């Protein structure tokens, strides 16, 4: 029993840690270009914010799936019942 | 295409004359026309560089 429960804590750490690593770097890359565009054309900032939010939805999509499967493995673990 | 920068020349006298004789009023008609604008700048109270 102890192995499954112990290896489910490592699974949760990887699902949230790998997601956090990618999301942080992805917004550093996307946001950096949003500041470059806003400085060049300060009158287009209202349009650039909505376009950045469209991309933000795509960037975090799989990260949000992983963080929902990690809070499911934490509360009412699906693999404990299988054994 | 580059509204990011405005050169000072895009936001708010050199006089040409001859070196020799036989000019049929060429230089006189030019100075006569210049004095009208220099006088106008002094009605406005502005200093003039030539």
């Amino acid at each position: 029993m102890e192995t499954v429960v112990g290896l489910t804590a490592i699974a949760v750490a990887l699902l949230i840690g790998l997601g956090a690593l990618g999301t942080a770097i992805g917004f550093g890359l996307l946001g950096g270009k949003f500041l470059e565009g806003a400085a060049r054309q300060p009158e287009m900032v209202p349009m650039l914010q909505v376009k950045m939010f469209i991309v933000a939805g795509l960037l975090d999509a799989v990260t949000m799936i992983g963080v929902g499967i990690a809070l499911f493995f934490t509360f009412a673990n699906p693999f404990v019942g299988q054994i | 295409a580059n509204p990011e920068y405005r050169h000072p020349f895009m936001v708010e006298y050199i006089v040409v004359s001859s070196d020799r004789g036989l000019c049929g009023g060429l230089n006189i008609n030019l100075f006569k026309s210049l004095v009208k604008d220099m006088s106008g700048y002094r009605e406005q109270g502005a200093e003039i560089d030539l």
